RNA sequence: UUGGGGCCCUUUGUUUCUUCUGCCUGGAGAAGUUUGACACCAAAUUCAAAUUGGUGUUAGGGGAGCUGGGGCCUUUCAAAAAAAUUUUGGAAGGUCUUGGUAGGAACGGGUGGAUCUUAUAAUUUUUGAUUUAU
RNA sequence: ACCUUAAGAUAUCAGAGGAAAGUCCUACUGAUCAAACAUGCGCUUCCAAUAGUAGAAGGACGUUAAGCAUUUAUCAUUGAACUGUUCAUUGAAGUCAUUGAUGCAAACUCCUUGGUCACACACACAUACGGCGCGGAAGGCGUG
């Protein structure tokens, strides 16, 4: 009963073979030349397609191109805050947008004693863009407010999370 | 017989089809697995036009009669490589609604047996 | 010992030793000559080339035979 | 990552010997005989008949089948019919195994007996029997048992007979054998 | 440069697999096929089974497989002395890419 | 990937069928994964003439490799 | 893929192939790998005009063969239901 | 690791 | 850039597929696979006559043709209507599109246009 | 409950959901229905039982509730062309039908399998040596 | 004793929001696609005598059957006669068949398959034919 269950078929009958030898199959030789071609017919069809069809798709693709060769020259395009050297000033970054000049300077007088402030804007609209410039009394004092603010999650901002760090002038 | 539009190679499990080769052979078996495109078919049973023969399907009684030598060999399966095109020709015995119940049916016996064997195999 | 064939074709080329190119049918040509280098594909270049039918041909000079054709290198 | 769907163990991907080790022990040997036993067994057991169509019977037809008689039923109790269907079950599979060799049992003693009746020193098949019982050499020659009927053979067994026609067989045998 | 060039395909990064593809496309055979669209001349294709196409291709694959419009497929059929010349026009065409044997670009 | 199962025909005779049509006899060395094969002494069955000391044969055009020894 | 599980299940059994030149061959399976090599035992072969002869080997590369019959028997097969359970291979 | 042409480079190039 | 990709886009468009044994299939097109698998439906194969007395035809196309099983019996040329015949990829030489369509809507690659977006 | 007529019993292991009792002058009786039961296969201890390992079977019809869907009708509400008319949307009720009735949701991972992309157009399947050719 | 792993992803575009340039995400929102499940179309095709001993579809790896008609059965060397032909000898291979193969055609026998359903034994129809009984099989299309 080990392999009286697998019986195989009996032997396949034998039929004349319908295709070709393995020896004579073939693709098809004697490929004539293509220099014939130039001479006559591609006058012809020269003459009756004048001018092709416009490419269209690559209108998309080289419209896209365009925006990226488009953008990196007019962002690189360019050249309140002229105050002294940072050493004693501080700086905070991340802001709300609708924050004020008047309220960073109290938030950054919270934590250190404040001889010139102004906030610098972005030129579109008269909106605080989140940098405020604040000079301080003591760099040391400065520099742990900062300290505090960037280790707590970042100072409180009124929209966002404002981190602070030295103003890498 | 009438096949969905939207019936790929997975749908046509069991059905009859009509497989031909590159050399003018077809094959007419049901169809059970594939993968490359290389089929197992169960009862397949290869027909082919001999070269006598051949020459009455030339365009010119009437009626066209043509005796084709086919040999019976099952369980075999096919090597993608030699496939050149597959037709469909009958349905499977069971209807589709007994196709289904008898799905439902290996599935819950399958499933309970695996139950089953995952409370012997811990305990 | 075993030698895999692409040591037995680095052994022809280190030894120069002459070797004779079966391109296979339907084309009925073959090539003899030595080979200076080979490829992982069984590419191969000749040099002193020499075309014969299947021996009246012409020589080639240096070759590139391409692998695909080869059926059999023998010396 | 394969494993055997006979065996049911997950084996860690494979695809050298290791496969040839699994598919090769024991427990992945004769469990894949019990496997197949069962499904063939199946096969054999199946009893499903056909889909019945009963057409009416018109009156020219019924009329002459009314006509003739009553046939009646034989039935058989549960546990008969139980012990009938594994008699007529362990019958078939007997008679089914059952293969002849009173040819290899009468040349016993030939010229060429071991270079052919022997199956282990055959030409065809023989290369297959060339860690695992008295066989037969190839180079037994015929000066060996000169004349064979000094005693050493046995009669031929007397021809089997089917049992449930065992009241059959003639009564009293012509001669007096002893 | 050339190590990148010989490195085999499957260790180099995803960026660098496209950017060796857009490199084969721009400075390589392709090239000619690439220009062929890009200035809209006609290419003259030999088929495997001796037909010759000429066409303006309008999109090209690695493989060689090219959509063609204004295909004007032109073969000969012969059997001994006797030769006809037998052409057909298409008007949009796909080809796949394992038929071609030279691709000749219009002077 | 996997190594061809070979090991067992080294050092013996083998007849291998060329393409179609040619037949080749000799003594196998070695293989490869694409199933090349270098034989030496080989000798173009078809009177017969010898190929050379070390030949080696393109695995594409290998049909059948039945061996001609005890295996 | 399926068909090729199937020709491993297939083996110590006695299978049927036609190869692409048109032979035939028959015979015990020995062994087969993942790219439909295969080994034949006690081969009885057809060459394609008919004469038939006798080898105790042969090995014949998968990329010439054209079918394979494996005794009917193995449709049965484990792995040829769709619905299976898994056991949930470890870590 | 894919084709055998990966397999067959990183013999035919300690090789050479 | 893989025009199998565009291939794909048509899925329910008439097409004339002519394969390479000189066979050519006229169908609605459904689904392709990525490897060029055609799937059509409502097929009308034929064979061309080469037109030539002499150059009789292929003989494996008539066989493959007839074998089909959809070959009109009073039919004077090779037509075998039938419906849903799976092509393989391999066997495609040339796909005769239909004149109707748009390819400058189609042949932008979508995947292509995001890798070099994304770039 | 009893009798009569018709048709069926190949239901062939005489209803085939299982066991046990049982049947042709009859179509019947008891117990049971999924972490369970029942049938069968294989072995070795040197018959049987024992166990371990396997393959299956656990159904068909009808009804009540409970519930998913459609069609049609009524009422009520909102918008536009208004408390009279219509169309559109929603709630409730009626009627008819059609389907379901033991699992379902959420979360999770060094979970299985399908499909897709890339290695991969370089000898073993799909990026061409089977239109028999010069 | 041999074995311990290709890597990624899981509808798509467009619009609003959140973490200069991308980048990700949204039990967010439109449009397309695909799948499942319900549910419909006067949608399309198919579903076997009993008022009778039938028939339809597909087989036969069935018989008549050695049917009726054609056609096939090696190569080399040497000797002999002979005007290429016949007889013998050595060597080499050589699927079985000749009751075969191939061409043509017919009768017969038998297997599997099916709603062998219900109401009817009926005078219809030009816009050519109430497609206005219940189911089943297979597709096409639409909605939720």
């Amino acid at each position: 009963d080990v392999s009286r269950l697998f019986k195989p078929r009996p032997p396949l009958s034998y039929k004349r073979p319908t295709d070709y030898p393995y020896a004579k199959r073939q693709t098809n030789p004697n490929i004539t030349g293509v220099a014939n071609l130039l001479s006559t017919s591609l006058k012809h069809y020269m003459e009756e397609f004048p001018e092709g069809s416009p490419n269209n798709h690559l209108q998309r693709y080289e419209d896209i191109k365009l925006s990226k060769i488009k953008n990196a020259q007019l962002l690189d395009r360019r050249l309140h805050i002229k105050d002294t050297d940072p050493y004693r000033t501080i700086f905070i970054g991340r802001l709300p947008y609708d924050l004020d000049e008047i309220e960073l300077q109290k938030y950054f007088v919270k934590f250190g004693e404040i001889e010139k402030i102004r906030i610098v804007k972005d030129k579109i609209t008269q909106k605080s863009k989140g940098y405020a410039f604040i000079v301080f009394k003591d760099p040391i004092s400065s520099k742990m407010a900062f300290k505090e603010i960037g280790v707590h999650r970042g100072i409180q901002i009124k929209d966002r999370i404002c981190i602070v760090d030295i103003e890498r002038g | 017989i009438q096949v969905a539009h939207s019936s790929r190679l997975a749908n046509l499990i069991d059905y009859k089809l009509r497989v031909l080769t590159q050399d003018g052979r077809v094959y007419i078996g049901q169809l059970m697995a594939f993968d490359h495109m290389n089929l197992v078919l169960n009862e397949c049973i290869e027909e082919r036009v001999p070269k006598t023969q051949l020459d009455k399907l030339r365009p010119r009684g009437t009626t066209l009669n043509i005796k084709v030598e086919k040999r019976v060999l099952g369980l075999t399966i096919l090597r993608g490589e030699q496939i050149l095109s597959t037709v469909v020709e009958d349905k499977p015995l069971l209807s589709k609604k007994e196709r289904l119940v008898r799905d439902k049916k290996e599935k819950k016996q399958a499933q309970k047996q695996t139950k089953l064997r995952k409370e012997k195999e811990k305990k | 010992a075993m030698v895999p064939p692409i040591n037995c074709i680095f052994n022809f080329l280190q030894q120069q030793t002459p070797v004779t190119i079966w391109l296979f049918e339907q084309i009925g040509i073959r090539i003899k000559g030595k080979i200076v280098g080979f490829d992982e594909f069984m590419n191969v270049v000749i040099d002193e080339a020499v075309e014969i039918p299947v021996e009246k041909g012409t020589p080639l000079g240096k070759i590139l035979l391409k692998g695909d054709n080869i059926t059999l290198i023998t010396s | 990552k394969f494993y055997c769907d006979y065996c049911d163990t997950y084996l860690t991907h494979d695809s050298p010997s290791v496969r040839k080790t699994h598919c090769s022990g024991r427990k992945h040997k004769e469990n894949v005989k019990d496997y197949y036993r069962n499904k063939a067994r199946d096969i054999i057991n199946k009893h499903n008949h056909k889909r019945r169509h009963i057409g009416k019977r018109g009156r020219k037809e019924r009329e002459n089948s009314s006509q003739n008689e009553t046939l009646k039923v034989t039935c058989l109790s549960n546990k008969e019919k139980r012990h009938i269907m594994h008699v007529k079950k362990m019958n078939q599979k007997e008679l089914a195994q059952t293969s002849i060799d009173t040819l290899k049992l009468l040349y016993d003693g030939s010229p060429g007996y071991s270079k052919v009746f022997v199956d282990a020193n055959r030409f065809d098949i023989g290369d297959l029997v060339k860690r695992a019982q008295t066989s037969r050499s190839r180079d037994e020659t015929c000066e060996s048992n000169p004349f064979p009927r000094l005693n050493n053979p046995k009669k031929l067994e007397p021809p089997k007979i089917l049992s449930q026609w065992s009241n059959t067989i003639p009564k009293t045998s012509i001669f007096y054998s002893v | 440069s050339s190590q990148i060039i010989d490195r085999p395909k499957h260790e180099l990064s995803r960026a660098e697999l496209e950017e060796l593809e857009e490199f084969e496309f721009k400075h390589g055979p392709m090239s000619l096929i690439n220009d062929a669209m890009v200035t809209r001349t006609p290419v003259i294709i030999s088929l495997r089974n001796n037909h010759k196409i000429i066409a303006r291709v309008k999109a090209f694959d690695r493989h060689c497989n090219m959509v063609l419009e204004n295909v004007k497929e032109l073969w000969t059929e012969k059997k001994g002395k006797n030769v006809i010349n037998r052409e057909r026009f298409i008007s949009k065409l796909f080809l796949r890419g394992d038929s071609v044997i030279v691709v000749l670009k219009t002077p | 990937v996997s190594t061809p199962e070979l090991k067992k025909y080294m050092d013996k005779k083998i007849l291998l069928n060329i393409n179609g049509s040619r037949k080749v006899a000799g003594i196998l060395r070695g293989y490869d994964i694409f199933l090349n094969v270098v034989l030496d002494d080989a000798m173009e069955i078809n009177n017969n003439h010898q190929l050379g000391l070390q030949t080696v044969i393109r695995g594409n055009s290998i049909i059948s490799l039945e061996a001609l020894d005890a295996i | 893929g399926i068909p090729v599980k199937l020709l491993n299940e297939a083996q110590g059994h006695i299978v049927s192939l036609e190869l692409t030149t048109g032979a035939t061959y028959r015979g015990k399976l020995v062994e087969s790998e993942d790219s439909m090599n295969v080994q034949l035992r006690d081969v009885i072969a057809t060459e394609p005009q008919g004469a038939v002869t006798h080898m105790d080997q042969i090995f014949v590369r998968g990329s010439q063969i054209k079918f394979i019959v494996v005794p009917d028997l193995l449709k049965n097969a484990p792995l040829f239901k769709k619905n299976s359970s898994r056991p949930m291979p470890p870590i | 690791m894919s084709t055998p042409a990966a397999e067959q480079r990183k013999l035919v190039e300690q090789l050479m | 850039m893989k025009l199998v990709n565009f291939l794909k886009k048509l899925r329910n468009e008439q097409v004339t597929i002519e394969l390479k044994n000189g066979t050519t299939v006229w169908g609605t097109l459904q689904s392709v696979s990525p490897q060029m698998n055609a799937i059509l439906t409502d097929v009308k194969l034929t064979l061309p006559q080469p037109r030539l007395n002499k150059l009789n035809s292929n003989g494996i196309a008539m066989a493959s043709l007839y074998l089909t099983g959809g070959q009109q019996p009073t039919a004077s040329d090779n037509i075998a209507s039938l419906q849903y015949i799976n092509i393989r990829g391999n066997t495609i030489r040339q796909i005769i599109l239909p004149d109707s369509l748009n390819l400058d809507s189609l042949l932008v690659d979508q995947k292509q246009l995001n890798s070099l977006r994304r770039s």
